[PDB]
RNA sequence: AUAAUAGUAAAGAUGAAAUAAAUAAUUAUAAGACUAAUAUAUGUGAAAAUAUUAAUUAAAUAUUAACUGACAUUGAGGGAUUAAAACUAGAGUAGCGAAACGGAUUCGAUACCCGUGUAGUUCUAGUAGUAAACUAUGAAUACAAUUAUUUAUAUAUAUAUAUAUAAAUAAUAAAUGAAAAUGAAAGUAUUCCACCUGAAGAGUACGUUAGCAAUAAUGAAACUCAAAACAAUAGACGG
């Protein structure tokens, strides 16, 4: 009956492509009065709690730390960008609830992010991380890719 | 026949195709 | 029932890079422990005294100790010696 | 230390006969090398004689032959006959299309 | 021809989970018996969680009541039943697979045949001679 | 209602993808190693790379044929090496 | 500006067919775009060597030769100037007809038709907007 | 692709670059095309082809029993089917992508790389009958020495193997061959069809036939030359 938005967990998503690394920190917000609403079916309640809304808090790329052009897709650019994210999560008091890490692709920044989170740079965030997962998107047939490059 | 020998036929076919395209073009202007 | 795969006749039976068991250096493991001992109890802590004494003796004359475990694999000698006998080739 | 890793010690079953070699490291290594899932046949429905296509509405049994992501396992891993592998794959694909797997 | 229908009905009311399934089985059963068809068996499979969230008629679902219906009908009637199931909002997923009767006239449901019971007589004779 | 509140835990994990690991709060680097093993046992990195550029069906078929042969060839090679080792052990 | 400058090879022994078919087209097309062009003339042996540009960096006068040689060499320069007449300004020849020479052509006055890329982007935007309009109609029919 | 949401200032691309309230993230909607694992194209199909699911119709296996009683093989002409591209109409058009216009690279770059991307790629109804349409190997029958591995059928039991008879595949003996190799044929024989007679000219010219068209089929001669080609050998060289 009253909006009671509360954070349930945080999602640390990393997209590691060939030319850049994108790191997004989000909050899974849950209106704790949703079940108190009128005209709400058992299915709508279960469907609302199975995919809770998300709000973006921190969005970073390798170009936000001053890496330009070809340097954006390198191991060092990702390692420093991961550090800046782990710092901004502590400077915003967003290290109270559990964090779920979602990795998307297999570029050069995937192993830098993992190294920065299992090392000194991520000794605070790692303590809250509860689940790691992979979200690489594959196609079963799907659209035709571009032709092979003759180099 | 080997690729080497096939290449001679390839050149002859290319020149015939090139000549027929050229003839076509003329017919269009002359038509 | 387990599918047996039979090779065609081959010019050779050879392992490109035969694997060998290389025992770890005793002095390096001692150094890896002492370094860890200092990481927990602190540098020069009295708890790592024995480690320091052992490390000094291991490296006193040679920093890697008496390395006398060099080995080479004999699989390629036997493989070439026995291939004609065990390949199951039909008679001429 | 009064403790040894389980991988470095062999536990001789009860009622079995042993030789002095059974206390050596060679036995440990030999048991690892020749460690195959041969007891699957007696626990493998698809290696018993049933038709795998009769299990297209039983996702729990079919989920034993797919990886964590649902990828059908190659015959080299399942150890099934050509016919059963062919029938099992059809069952899984039909199960996926029905909305059960 | 003998056919095996597997339908995933929607569970709208958590209080009456097996309500739309009963209403649907009656609708399908009536079509079969009113068009020269025979209904051999109706095996409920219970409420199960769907492998994923599925959609139907601009609605989403996370669970469904599974049920099997072994029936005998003509090909034309079988297509009519499938068409009605593909249109009913209650049905989330429906599949009809033919059960070959070339070698024997009495075949049990795939679920039962998977358990070793090949005919309905074997199932009935295990409920009378031993029950 | 609460019926839709107390049955969300299983429901949440009932629709799993199989690409998730529960982190070991003690050794968090062992959980990332487990996740990498899943990726390699489902060929996720390989499939992604193979989907970047289109390959003609004929070329795809050739590559699939050659790969199978190399896989089968290696199994036949290992079978022959095992025979060599067994023969050597018995003095042949 | 180095992009505007395009280096070209015109050997002294070139045939007036290649000179008036390939080289003429190359020079004329480049000049029409607005790219500067420097034409380097030299003997076939040294002109086209690995040190194509490097040898010309090397740039007692060269001795005279049979007039036939200079009839060819001077004829080439006449053809070059006549070919590049309305497409560029007067040339700055820097060398001797008895040796290497660097003709330095410069594009003639040409206004900037830079408003072409504006149309390009506008057309792309128009197509995208038309696609959206079409997709709205699909959603409407689906709803209806 | 669009919209919303918070959240920002770069993003995207490349060998490196540059051309054209975002990117990323979480939702919702729409559209077209495609079909991950299994998977070996194994198998099936005359070939071309054929691997997401179900159904309908058609065809396809082995053995046994009975029946017909040479009714067979091959096959000029003929007929049917036939990848991709292309073409004629009507739809569709996400992604890909000749061309075109741009950005780079380069001594130059009418290319390789990048962008925007039209035809085409998709479906329906047709035209056309061409591919390294290849196993570069027409079809059928009789026959000849072995092994291994699967598959199928059958038999037996001291119930899970064992013993048989076929098929397939792999490696071979003999034989054949210019050799490379073939291996149940490229062997020993028989029957029928197609095709070839130095290179180049030329699958061209002309004519004819067919097609909306692109084209497809048929298919020469003159002049010139003493060449031209295959397998294998030893070298030299290889970004
Ligand atoms: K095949
Ligand atoms: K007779
Ligand atoms: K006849
Ligand atoms: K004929
Ligand atoms: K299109
Ligand atoms: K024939
Ligand atoms: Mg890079
Ligand atoms: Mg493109
Ligand atoms: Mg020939
Ligand atoms: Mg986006
Ligand atoms: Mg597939
Ligand atoms: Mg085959
Ligand atoms: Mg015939
Ligand atoms: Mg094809
Ligand atoms: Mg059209
Ligand atoms: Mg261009
Ligand atoms: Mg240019
Ligand atoms: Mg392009
Ligand atoms: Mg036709
Ligand atoms: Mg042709
Ligand atoms: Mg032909
Ligand atoms: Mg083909
Ligand atoms: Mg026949
Ligand atoms: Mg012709
Ligand atoms: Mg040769």
């Amino acid at each position: 009956y009253k909006p009671k938005e509360e954070v349930v967990k945080y999602i640390l998503h990393g997209k590691f492509t060939k030319n850049n690394t994108h790191l997004t920190f989000s909050s899974v917000v849950e209106d704790k009065n949703f079940h108190k609403n009128k005209g709400l079916t058992y299915n709508d309640t279960m469907l609302y709690y199975l995919n809770l809304p998300q709000k973006v808090k921190i969005s970073l790329s390798t170009g936000c730390l001053g890496f330009r052009k070809a340097a954006r897709g390198e191991y060092e650019a990702a390692f420093q960008t991961s550090g800046r994210m782990f710092e901004l999560i502590k400077e915003k008091n967003m290290l109270n609830k559990d964090i779920e890490v979602v990795m998307d692709d297999f570029g050069k920044g995937r192993a830098a992010f993992i190294s920065a989170l299992v090392g000194k740079e991520g000794a605070s965030v790692v303590k809250k991380v509860v689940k790691i997962s992979d979200a690489t998107k594959l196609k079963f047939g799907g659209v035709r890719s571009p032709k092979m490059r003759r180099l | 026949d080997s690729v080497m020998r096939k290449r001679k036929k390839k050149m002859k076919k290319h020149k015939l195709r090139k000549r027929r395209k050229r003839e076509k073009a003329e017919r269009r202007k002359l038509s | 029932k387990p599918p047996v795969y039979r090779l065609p006749p081959l010019p050779r039976l050879k392992v490109k890079k035969p694997i060998i068991r290389q025992e770890a250096n005793k002095c390096l493991v001692l150094m890896s422990n002492l370094l860890q001992c200092w990481s927990s109890y602190g540098h020069m802590s009295p708890k790592c005294a024995g480690l320091v004494t052992e490390l000094k003796s291991c490296t006193s004359e040679s920093a890697l100790g008496k390395r006398n475990n060099v080995q080479k694999s004999n699989i390629n000698y036997h493989a070439a010696r026995l291939y004609d006998r065990i390949n199951g080739k039909p008679h001429d | 230390t009064k403790k040894i890793d389980q991988s470095l010690s062999k536990k001789l079953p009860k009622g079995t006969i042993y030789d002095p070699f059974d206390f050596s490291m060679g036995r440990i290594h030999l048991d690892r090398k020749y460690q195959a899932n041969k007891n699957s046949n007696r626990n493998d429905i698809m290696k018993s004689g049933a038709n795998p296509l009769e299990f297209y509405a039983r996702p729990r049994i079919l989920s034993r032959y797919v990886t964590s992501t649902g990828r059908i396992q190659h015959r080299d891993i399942t150890g099934l006959s050509a016919k059963n592998q062919r029938r099992l794959s059809k069952a899984i694909r039909r199960c996926q299309a029905i909305g059960l797997m | 021809m003998l056919y095996e229908l597997i339908g995933l009905v929607r569970i709208t009311n958590s209080n009456a989970p097996k309500l739309e399934a009963k209403e649907l089985s009656s609708t399908i059963g009536k079509l079969i018996i009113q068009n020269r068809g025979v209904v051999r068996d109706i095996v409920p499979m219970g409420i199960r969680y769907l492998p994923k969230i599925m959609k139907k008629d601009q609605e989403k679902h996370f669970r469904a009541y599974h049920f099997l219906m072994l029936f005998d009908s003509s090909a034309a009637v079988q297509s009519e039943i499938l068409r009605t199931l593909k249109k009913d909002p209650r049905v989330i997923r429906s599949s009809i697979v033919k059960v070959d009767l070339d070698k024997q006239l009495d075949r049990a449901s795939s679920l039962h045949r998977s358990l070793g019971k090949k005919s309905i007589l074997e199932l009935v004779n295990e409920d009378y001679q031993s029950i | 209602a609460e019926i839709a509140r107390s049955s969300v835990e299983n429901a949440q994990m009932r629709f799993n993808s199989g690409k998730s690991i529960i982190v070991n709060k003690n050794n968090p680097a062992e959980s990332f190693k487990r996740l990498n093993r899943i990726m390699f046992e489902n060929n996720i990195p390989g499939d992604k790379r193979s989907q970047r550029f289109y390959m003609k069906p004929g070329k795809v078929a050739e590559l699939k044929r050659s790969q199978r042969h190399r896989k089968e060839f290696m199994m036949g090679f290992k079978r022959l090496i095992e025979i060599v080792k067994d023969a050597k052990r018995k003095g042949y | 500006k180095e992009d505007n400058l395009k280096h070209i090879k015109i050997s002294w022994q070139i045939e007036s067919d290649d000179l008036k078919r390939q080289k003429a087209h190359e020079i004329v097309s480049l000049l029409k775009k607005g790219n500067k062009v420097t034409l380097y003339l030299d003997d076939k042996n040294n002109i086209n060597s690995n040190n194509w540009l490097e040898n010309f960096e090397e740039l007692g006068e060269p001795p005279r030769l049979p007039e036939s040689v200079f009839q060819k060499r001077a004829a080439v320069l006449e053809t070059l100037k006549e070919i590049v007449s309305e497409y560029a300004n007067d040339p700055v020849l820097l060398g001797n007809m008895n040796s290497k020479m660097i003709m330095k052509l410069i594009p003639k006055d040409v206004k900037p038709q830079n408003n072409d890329k504006r149309a390009l982007k506008e057309l792309r935007k128009k197509e995208r907007q038309e696609k959206l309009q079409k997709r709205i109609q699909r959603k409407k029919m689906n709803e209806m």
